[PDB]
């Protein structure tokens, strides 16, 4: 699941940073963030 | 009205007509990289 765009440009923080403006990044990071978040939640709770 | 200001600062600027714009936070351009520079966080107003 770290590949998943999960709504963004891409799923490569490096390309996002170097291709837009810090405000458009820094949403596109806060998307990512919150996809891969969730993921981990899910896991985890799996787990449990 | 209230809770308005703690540490105010008033900046004069003279510039051309097409290039208030560039005058933003993160934006990018000549007027931003060599002349005056704006904090990403910039919590204030632009008048022109």
């Amino acid at each position: 699941q770290l590949s998943s765009k999960f709504g963004a440009i891409s799923s490569v923080l490096n390309d996002i940073l170097s291709r837009l403006d810090p405000p458009e990044a820094e949403v596109q990071i806060d998307r990512l963030i919150t996809g891969r978040l969730q993921s981990l939640q899910t896991y985890v709770t799996q787990q449990l | 009205n209230d809770l308005c200001f703690t540490n105010v600062y008033a900046d004069s600027f003279v510039i051309k007509g097409n290039e208030v714009s560039q005058i933003a936070p993160g934006q990018t351009g000549n007027i931003a990289d060599y002349n005056y520079k704006l904090p990403d966080d910039f919590t204030g107003c632009v008048i022109a």
